[PDB]
């Protein structure tokens, strides 16, 4: 997994790839690692994957309890703090690595959450297995308030620089670009590896399977 | 704790703590709830004693989830206890099966909190009646919850103050084909029954809930209604 | 340890060694290794000294109950049983518990071997400990169930004499117990190296 | 990392660098290791940054409860004893040391050490990774009597010092000087670090 | 503790004509580093009983803390009753033996010294709940070095005054700084007597360097 | 009556008659004095003997709650030793979590709320007594504080508890405490004591001193006896 | 009345009847004197017979080798308090390897006794004690109560028609510390019998005796033993 | 309706007070200590001719040296008849020993005051045993009778009756008991006072006799036993 | 890894006479290759007919035997008598049996008379079992020791002997002689040798120096 997140002028970008793997052998080729939290506030996570999603559900599941009960719109520390004391009393087993990015009254805010329950408030971050490919490519053009489309243009390059190097990533580029003015969930973003077609012709002729018992079920009794 | 439980049955077989409960919703402000065919209103009178009171710091229509929204009649801190379980409910739902909760469901659920404390140890019920209202299966639900753990699925109904009334006259006035505007207009019209003095968009409480979702109507919103009159 | 037993026509026959090791070092030469219940139940006893000595009367201590409770005495097999289940209850906990259950109830004579794994046999020879083996051998080539009390006796003596020989955490006297229908007799205690000696004077 | 912390005749002041490091990899380079336990109490993080964060989040909460029920702000001996409690009930499964320092208008300017639950008041301390190359260092540069600049000098001297020797120190160096006046945030960028042998 | 951080080294001590002294460095250790060279391993219990502590600096403050509210707890009372020096050193032995016991140990070794009705005491507890009374202990690494010269003393003298055992203390100290690597040349001596509790320090031993040039 | 068997229950007049009941066992009890002065606090307490056979010092009704402060007590007595050891466990928990003597105000407050739930519930009664807390530190001062069987806690200049409650107060009243010191101020308490004291209805009893301040070095402890007696004879020659 | 039934509930007169409810069960037992010299605590008891054919109850009970107790009360509640007095001991030479001071044990008692006064479906505990003790203080004789309040007395006396041997300790209490033990044993048997009619005396059968001092540990005298005390006074 | 904890202005608990009345509507049983044993005797009173007397069980075995005679509500007595052949077996099973007749009558008085409804466990008693207990034993100090009633009041009797005619059988055992007098006269002493007070005329099946001597076990009086003794 | 056990040595031995029992111990306490104090004698008496003695583990010992007197007072409070010798030896089974999962490291000894006057002697492992034994030593020592007593007290391995019973005065030259013996070859016994005689007058105790070394 590569997973990066950038603070720009108006906002934060969140990147993501979108393989899974089960232990050397692709799994999943489009998988969603950007997890919404509030409307203002979303998360991509790397790790253990149900770790990962467990997590990032009962927060956002917290969140709209939070917000339902004060009546006001979520705060990107509350998110973390919730987050934090979670993993910290679990003592690293829940591998949720996590990087949460948001809009509140206090404007745009980037945090990297670690399983055990230590964070950061940093301009970028990365995680993941391709964490060292995406971090060379921010540390490299990084610069304070990028317009939204230099900050979109760094972030995939980020993610495609982990895509590429990494084993463990692959697949499609997505983004989520949060602003004052709400979140834009960019889903396949860019795909760094184009269409791999094939003369794929590999037809069975009907009959060609040997039948040893046939049962036929009808259901438009219920229909 | 007092284990032993506070409602019992009389020799006539009456459980008179809930009916005492019920007496207290019966002394609340009115409520009306209309399920018309693409959507449900809830209106409230949110009358209050005083100028002094900031208006906007409490409200008496409260969304439950994206989808589900309530209202009431009674005792306003009770009411309170029965959200707060109600969003914690429906967030547990969520969690389990990843699909906004069913209104039913919902429903059942909290109608099962409320049955607990006619039975539990120490506990008095809730003097509360719940209009729980909601969208699910691409159509509209409105309930009933009463102080007993009961449940009802209304087409339109009236609590608190002048109810009896409020259902006749909401039993002529209604149709299954009425249109999300009109029985907003309805709804207004159900509360004016029994509403003492003028009504402004200060002064009553809507809530709407269609394909869109629950929301609560803006004091603008109320006033473009009450124009209508 | 070896401790053997074995129901013929006149009853059942139950003998112990007195041997106690600490390592190889010998820290008991004349232990009693059988437990008297009560004048119709006795228990034989391998293994850890202490385990044997607490669960054995912990088991005499609930017959004894038994019998305030319902004025008659427990069954040979309820008593196995019982014994067996507080095994059960320490499976795992590293007891180590070898016995022979043996008396005279309403069924005729009963003898059960029950383990620290909650093993409970019936049966009509057994024979525990590290010597075992060495017992069984003996018992084995001189049993008839037709045995007089006296040929009985010899045999019983015999298969732990010729144990203790053999093995070196096995040694000291004999104590052997004769169960009648109306209860137990101890029948000897004899030094295991003057019956060997007797023995092999006979050569 | 390397933290130290110094008393002086009204205030104390205290460093940190800026590294935070998993292995050979540094997961962080400008990381504020001087965190606030109330208005004039501040800690410095070291050893796990997840038990350094849950320690020092737990003392601000019981010590902001505690001021508020005594009607003044907390000693630096109430914060030092609240965090030294935790790191010592806990002490098996936290790794962490936390230095606590600060302003008092009984005490005034006091450095306490908490190391592995023990509580110790000192002239001037030093912890982390980077403190081991510096011991030698800080015990000929102390001097009694030093100035609330002298202090910030020494400190910076200091951990400039260790951060070019740990592989685990670097970064920039961060400055807080704690009076009854109130707090100074400062910061040495790595580029205007304080230049010594480096071969 | 199960494994000790900041540490100290030998505690000593030996009765006298009149009272108890024991001595101790003011050394921390973290393994080898000389980390704390200023901490007081010495406490006063109370009028009658002093206490000195070597291994976890951090369990010594623990004991220290739980011994002085002991101390208040019973001032509190006026009732004419207070520890004897014997009292103090049989609750630290059920303490450390119930510590033990519970596999999670106060990771120290200490000397309890006093004076009471006009006689000496000096009790050993270590980790375990082992405990005992001599005319002399040395903890640690001192049960080699210092015990045979306190032996040695008394075995030609029994009774030592005040000053007798004070000399020999001084010579030990200064044995204990050349061969045990975990001390350092500054350290406290505290005395019991009629008159209460008194701890000196920081004292430091005469060196002398001489075979250098042997 | 009705209204008045439960601490959880309120009469239609907004009272709870439990507690009301709980002063009046404070009411019917001897009386307590206690007085703020410049350099500390002192405390006076009328011990009424009820058998020649008891011992001197007997039935004590003022306590050591820490090393730096004192408590005074009226009402129930087992009660108010009760009270002396919440106060003595909040006091050493304190200094286990912050390493120093607790403020006397801090501990007033914390003794106070652990009365005051005592007055919530069916489950339990509230306590049959009134009690003061003295102490004397540097950087605090002197300062005396007094809590009720409602769990009411207020700082003093001057204050009594008990049956001549107010009869004790109008005599407090005519002091410049302020201005005074303890070793003035212990006559002035061993006075206001013999005053209230009724020699008819109540026979004997035994004066009791306590004091906290400057000359103590903020230690909370009993008035030594040569200065008791000076008090004690001062109190006799002025009621002549 | 309606403020009868319960510990928790106070009258309207800052009264707690249940607690002077169970101060009874003290005064309808037999009468007990305790005493102190500046080396002896003892304790006398007036032992009763339910009948000719019936012992007489004891009275007097042994709590460590430097305390003992005397009894007047419900004897169950007398059993408990008296087994909560010596494990408390036991602790004390367990933890500390020395005796309790015996003022201390008393608050322990008082702390303990008083919890059941303010709880609800609790009750006091329906016993007075007497105790005799010998520790760094010397001689000691503490009253427990009912009510959890506690006394240090110079001699005392509890139990039915305890008055009688009250007035008589209060005459001699002058003599009491200088006295030797048989004269100080003497002095309580004196005060028992003033509890007794003009008809009946102090016999070997309903004479108890509990004495503890400088060189004696806590020793109780019942029968044949307590026939060299009796032979010092006739009416 | 006050609560089990709730002492009378005379200061007795209430639910003690009645459960000693109970025990005045118990059949009346009799314990005659004597320096050749202890004898005790007990009426069955039988209901109805198909009732098994064998099945009234009124006098028990508590260990081969101790018996207990009972009065008073016999389902409460069941409870405390175990837990004293219970303590009985783990004082032999820790001590290798046999208690004494006095330690086995304190450990049943353990139990007496132990009811109440508030601070309790799940399932603690909620009232105070209905029983009267007279415990016949052998010891190192010779032959013994203890009484237990309700309250937990133990004590040592040279005679002793309880239940339903206890006023009238204590009169009778206060004229009759010599301390000198042998175990043969003891036993037909108790049989004539039986006699006296009870309602149907005594027999081997209406009537239950014990005795524990030193030197021999606790023996219960067989039909043919009890009818030798009627004789006289 | 904390160990919460270690091994402080010591030797204990008691022999059973006719109307005697004798209880000795040595007094060195030591710990690896050192010695904490000479002067740690064994024996404790616990009532006046019955003494024990203790070998093992020192912090074991110090809580075991605080923890037989406590019981001894319970007993006595509850029964109104004293314990036998019988009933502290089959008690202490129990107490050793409680800890069957982390024992008390202490080899047990007890001496006294039983209830007909004679001489009862009752030896324990760490974890229970025990037996009554005429004469048995316990300790470091132990396996030098015994099978001295086996040969001098038991009369095994003799031919043509005169199996004449012990007398106090011929077992007080013994346990000195097998003390001195011990002493000499074990480096865990010396400096002193303690030695408790319990008859029905009561329990006199003597004192005889051993090896320093
Ligand atoms: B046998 O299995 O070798 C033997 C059993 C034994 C020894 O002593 C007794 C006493 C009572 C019952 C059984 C018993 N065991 C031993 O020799 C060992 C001595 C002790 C430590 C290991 C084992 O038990
Ligand atoms: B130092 O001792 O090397 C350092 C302290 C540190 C770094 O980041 C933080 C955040 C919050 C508190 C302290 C802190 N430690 C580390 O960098 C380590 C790497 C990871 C595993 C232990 C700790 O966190
Ligand atoms: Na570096
Ligand atoms: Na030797
Ligand atoms: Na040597």
């Amino acid at each position: 997994t590569t997973i990066a997140g950038l603070v720009f002028q108006d906002g934060v970008i969140l990147g993501a790839d979108t393989r899974a793997t089960n232990d050397s052998v692709v799994a999943d080729k489009s998988c969603e690692k950007i997890h919404f939290i509030a409307p203002k506030i979303y998360c991509c996570g790397a790790g253990v994957a149900a770790d990962a999603e467990m997590t990032t559900r009962m927060v956002a599941s917290k969140m709209e309890l939070h917000a339902l009960s004060t009546g006001r719109e979520p705060r990107v520390a509350t998110v973390t703090r919730i987050l934090r004391q979670t993993l910290f009393r679990y003592q690293g087993h829940v591998g949720a690595s996590l990087i949460v990015g948001g809009v509140d009254l206090t404007g745009p805010q980037l945090y990297g959450v670690h399983p055990h329950g230590s964070y950061s408030r940093l301009p970028f971050t990365a995680l993941g297995s391709g964490q060292d490919a995406a971090l060379a490519v921010l540390e490299d053009r990084f610069q304070p308030n990028m317009t939204l489309e230099a900050a979109q243009g760094l972030l995939v390059e980020a993610v495609t620089a982990g895509i590429l190097g990494d084993l463990g990533s692959g697949g499609n580029v997505d983004a989520c670009v949060i602003t004052k003015t709400g979140a834009k969930l960019l889903r396949t973003l860019s795909s760094p590896t184009e269409p791999v077609k094939r003369s794929g012709r590999y037809h069975f002729v009907p009959g060609t399977t040997a039948v040893l018992t046939q049962t036929v079920k009808p259901l438009t009794l219920e229909l | 704790g007092y284990s032993f439980s506070l409602t019992t049955f009389s020799p006539s077989g009456k459980l008179v703590q809930i009916e005492y409960a019920l007496a207290a919703v019966a002394g609340g402000a009115p409520s009306v709830g209309i399920k018309a065919a693409n959507g449900v209103v809830l209106a409230t009178e949110k009358k209050q004693k005083s100028i002094l009171y900031d208006e906007r710091s409490v409200h008496k229509v409260e969304p439950i989830t994206k989808h589900i929204g309530l209202v009431y009649s009674g005792m306003g801190p009770d009411y309170r206890v029965l959200v707060h379980r109600a969003r914690k409910l429906a967030q547990q739902y969520y969690l389990v099966y990843q699909e906004p909760i069913p209104t039913a469901q919902l429903v059942q659920r909290v109608a099962s909190v409320m049955q607990e404390y006619t039975q539990s140890g120490g506990v008095r019920p809730f003097g509360v009646s719940l209009l729980i209202c909601g969208w699910n299966e691409g159509r509209p639900y409105l309930f009933q919850s009463d102080p007993s753990g009961a449940y009802f699925a209304w087409k339109a109904t009236a609590m608190g103050k002048n109810y009896v009334n409020g259902k006749t006259f909401l039993e002529k006035r209604y149709n299954e084909d009425l249109e999300l505007e009109d029985a907003i207009h309805t709804a207004i019209l159900t509360l004016k029954e029994s509403f003492e003095g003028q009504m402004t968009e200060d002064n009553i409480e809507v809530g709407i809930c269609n394909e869109a979702g629950f929301r609560r109507l803006t004091p603008t919103e109320v006033k473009d209604y009450l124009a209508a009159i | 340890t070896t401790t053997l037993a074995f129901k013929f026509q006149h009853g059942v026959i139950a003998a112990v060694d007195s041997r106690a090791s600490a390592g190889s070092y010998i820290s008991a030469l004349r232990v009693n290794k059988v437990i008297e219940i009560n004048p119709y139940l006795l228990g034989t006893m391998s293994g850890c000294a202490a385990d044997c000595q607490y669960w054995e009367r912990l088991l005499a201590k609930e017959c004894r109950l038994y019998y305030l409770r319902n004025g008659e005495r427990i069954s040979v097999s309820a008593a196995s049983k019982l014994l067996s289940n507080m095994m059960c209850q320490y499976r795992g906990m590293g007891l180590s518990m070898g016995s022979m259950i043996c008396g005279w109830d309403k069924k005729g004579p009963g003898l059960y071997y029950v383990d620290e794994h909650g093993t409970r046999l019936s049966g009509n020879m057994f024979s525990t400990g590290s010597g075992n083996t060495y017992a069984y051998g003996v018992m084995d080539s001189g049993y008839r169930p037709n045995l007089s009390p006296e040929e009985a006796y010899d045999l019983g003596r015999r298969a732990i004499a010729y144990a203790t020989h053999r093995d070196s955490y096995s040694g000291g006297v004999v104590n052997m117990y004769h169960m009648k229908e109306d209860g137990w007799v101890k029948v000897e205690s004899t030094d295991v190296s003057d019956l060997l000696h007797q023995y092999r004077e006979a050569n | 990392t390397t933290i130290m912390a110094v008393e002086f005749d009204g205030g104390v002041v205290m460093g940190s660098d800026s590294r935070v490091s998993a292995g050979e990899a540094v997961v962080n380079r400008v990381f504020d290791k001087l965190s606030p336990l109330h208005e004039r109490i501040y800690c410095a993080l070291s050893g796990s940054a997840a038990d350094a964060q849950a320690v020092a989040d737990m003392a601000a909460y019981q010590l902001e409860l505690h001021g508020i029920e005594l009607e003044e702000p907390p000693l630096v001996l109430a914060a030092a004893n609240v965090v030294r409690n935790i790191s010592y009930k806990y002490r098996e499964d936290l790794s962490a040391h936390l230095m606590v320092a600060g302003w008092d208008q009984r005490e005034g300017g006091q450095v306490y050490g908490t190391l592995g639950g023990m509580l110790t008041r000192q002239p001037f301390a030093i912890g982390g990774s980077g403190s081991t190359f510096i011991y030698g260092y800080v015990d000929a540069a102390y001097k009694p009597g030093m100035s609330p600049e002298e202090c910030r000098r020494f400190t910076t001297d200091a951990i400039a010092l260790a951060m070019s020797r740990d592989g685990s120190s670097g970064g920039v160096i961060y400055l807080v000087t704690i009076t009854a006046a109130g707090v100074d945030h400062r910061v040495i960028l790595g580029n205007e670090l304080p230049k010594f042998y480096d071969e | 503790t199960q494994n000790p951080m900041v540490t100290g080294t030998s505690v000593l001590g030996v009765k006298f004509e009149g009272g108890v002294v024991i001595a101790a460095d003011m050394l921390g250790s973290y393994g080898s580093l000389a980390r704390f060279r200023n901490i007081s391993r010495i406490m006063r219990v109370n009028n009658s009983t002093m206490l000195g502590a070597s291994g976890d600096y951090a369990d010594f403050q623990y004991l220290k803390q739980v011994l002085g509210q002991m101390v208040i707890d019973e001032e509190l009372l006026g009732d004419g009753h207070s520890y004897s020096p014997r009292a103090i050193h049989s609750w630290l032995t059920r303490a450390m033996y119930s510590r033990r016991s519970k596999m999670n140990p106060l990771w120290n070794t200490m000397v309890i010294g006093g004076y009471a009705d006009g006689e000496s005491f000096l009790g050993y507890v270590d980790m375990l709940g082992v405990a005992y009374e001599a005319p002399s202990l040395a903890t640690g690494y001192g049960a080699y070095l210092a015990q045979p010269l306190l032996r040695e003393v008394l075995e030609k003298q029994p009774v030592l005054s005040q000053t007798e055992a004070r000399d020999l203390v001084e010579r030990c100290m200064r044995v204990l700084y050349y061969r045990d690597a975990r001390s350092y040349n500054r350290f406290q001596i505290a005395t019991v007597t009629e008159k209460g509790v008194e701890i000196e320090g920081p004292l430091s031993t005469e060196t002398n360097w001489d075979i250098a040039h042997m | 009556t009705g209204y008045d068997l439960s601490a959880s229950t309120f009469s239609p007049d907004g009272r709870v008659f439990q507690v009301e009941y709980a002063m009046k066992a404070v009411e019917n009890s001897s009386t307590a004095i206690g007085i703020r002065c410049k350099d500390g606090v002192v405390f006076g307490v009328e011990k009424l003997v009820l058998s020649k056979l008891y011992e001197e010092g007997s039935n004590k009704r003022l306590f050591n709650v820490d090393r730096h402060v004192g408590m005074a007590v009226a009402g129930l007595l087992a009660d108010a030793r009760s009270l002396a050891d919440i106060a003595r466990e909040e006091a050493s928990n304190f200094r286990s979590n912050f390493g120093y003597n607790i403020p006397l105000k801090h501990l007033a407050d914390r003794v106070a709320m652990y009365v005051h739930a005592y007055t919530l519930y069916s489950a339990v009664r509230p306590f049959g007594c009134s009690f003061m807390l003295g102490s004397y530190s540097v950087n605090d001062g002197a300062q005396l504080y007094m809590i009720d069987p409602s769990g009411v806690s207020y700082g003093y200049w001057g204050c009594a508890i008990g049956k001549a409650r107010q009869a004790a107060k109008t005599e407090i009243e005519k002091l410049q405490m302020k201005e005074m010191t303890c070793r003035d101020i212990v006559k002035e308490v061993a006075k206001i004591i013999y005053i209230v004291h009724d020699e008819v209805k109540d026979k004997a009893f035994e004066l009791e001193l306590s004091w906290v301040g400057e000359l103590t070095n903020g230690r909370h402890e009993i008035v030594p006896k040569d200065i008791r007696e000076e008090a004690e004879k001062y109190a006799k020659e002025s009621l002549k | 009345n309606q403020y009868d039934n319960d510990v928790t509930v106070w009258s309207p007169q800052g009264r707690i009847h249940q607690i002077e409810y169970a101060m009874e069960a003290v005064k309808q037992g037999s009468a007990t004197v305790g005493l102190k010299s500046k080396t002896h605590a003892v304790l006398v008891a007036l032992k009763r017979a339910q009948s000719e054919l019936a012992a007489h109850q004891k009275k007097i009970l042994h709590v460590d080798n430097h305390i003992g107790i005397s009894i007047a009360g419900l004897t169950a509640d007398a059993r408990l308090l008296c087994n909560f007095m010596r494990q408390e001991c036991l602790d004390s030479r367990f933890v500390f390897d020395r005796p309790l001071p015996v003022s201390r044990l008393v608050s322990l008692i008082g702390s303990k006794t008083q919890i059941p006064t303010q709880r609800y479906g609790r009750r006091p505990y329906g016993v007075g004690l007497l105790i005799a003790g010998y520790d760094d203080m010397g001689p000691h004789i503490f009253q427990t109560c009912p009510s959890a309040n506690y006394f240090d007395c110079r001699a005392m006396s509890i139990g039915a028609r305890s008055q009688s041997a009250r007035t008589y300790l209060e005459r001699h209490m002058s003599e009491f510390m200088e006295c030797n033990l048989n004269e100080l044993v003497k002095h309580g048997l004196r005060a028992l019998r003033e509890t007794l009619p003009a008809e009946q005396d102090l016999t070997t059968k309903n004479v108890s005796i509990g004495i503890v001092g400088k060189d004696l540990e806590f020793t109780i005298y019942d029968d044949d033993d307590v026939s060299p005390f009796l032979e010092g006074l006739e009416e | 309706d006050r609560g089990v904890n709730t002492f009378s202005p005379e200061g007795r608990l209430f639910q003690v007070e009645y459960a000693i009345e109970a025990i005045k509507l118990g059949s009346t049983a009799i314990g005659i200590q004597t320096s050749e044993g202890v004898c005790l005797a007990v009426e069955k009173r039988i209901t109805s001719p198909l009732m098994e007397p064998s099945s009234i069980e009124k006098i028990v075995e508590i260990d081969a040296h101790i018996g207990c005679a009972m009065s008073g509500l016999i389902a409460d007595a069941k409870t405390l008849i175990d837990k004293a052949r219970v303590e009985t077996q783990n004082h032999w099973f820790t001590y290798n020993e046999t208690m004494t007749v006095e330690s086995v009558t304190q450990a049943v008085s353990n139990l007496a005051l132990q009811f109440g409804e508030e601070d309790a466990d799940p399932g603690a008693m909620s009232r105070p045993f209905g029983v009267a207990l007279l415990f016949g034993g052998v010891d190192e100090k010779g032959p013994q009778l203890f009484h237990m009633d309700p309250s937990g009041t133990f004590v040592q009797c040279d005679a002793r009756a309880i239940g339903s005619a206890s006023e009238g059988a204590q009169s009778s055992l206060q004229e009759v008991y010599h301390k000198s007098m042998t175990l043969k006269e003891a036993i037909k002493s108790s049989l004539i006072i039986l006699k006296q007070v009870m309602e149907e005329k005594l027999n081997a099946t209406n009537i239950e006799l014990a005795t524990v001597q030193p030197g021999q076990n606790f023996h219960m009086f067989t039909k043919e036993e009890l009818e030798e003794v009627i004789k006289d | 890894r904390f160990s919460p056990y270690v091994f402080n040595g010591g030797t204990i031995l008691a022999i059973a006479g006719e109307d005697f029992a004798i209880v000795a111990s040595d007094t060195r306490l030591s710990e690896g290759f050192s010695i904490h104090t000479r002067d740690s004698p064994k024996c404790y008496k616990l009532t006046d007919k019955t003494v024990i003695g203790c070998s093992g583990f020192h912090g074991d010992c110090l809580t075991l035997t605080k923890i037989i007197e406590a019981r001894l007072k319970m007993y006595k409070h509850s029964n109104n008598k004293a314990m036998t010798t019988g009933a502290i030896a089959a008690m202490l089974s129990t107490i050793l049996y409680s800890r069957r999962f982390f024992p008390y490291y202490v080899y047990n000894i007890i001496g006294g008379l039983d209830e007909e006057g004679k001489g009862a002697v009752y030896s324990f492992d760490p974890v229970g079992s025990y037996q009554r034994d005429s004469f048995k030593a316990g300790g470091s020592a132990s396996a030098m020791l015994q099978p001295l007593l086996d040969n001098q007290v038991g009369f095994k391995n003799m031919q043509n002997v005169e199996h004449v019973p012990l007398s106090l005065d011929r077992a007080m030259r013994l346990v000195k002689d097998v003390f001195i013996s011990a002493a000499e070859r074990d480096v865990y016994t010396g400096d002193a040798l303690r030695i408790c005689i319990v008859t029905k007058e009561g329990i006199r105790e003597e004192t005889v120096s051993l090896r320093k070394d």
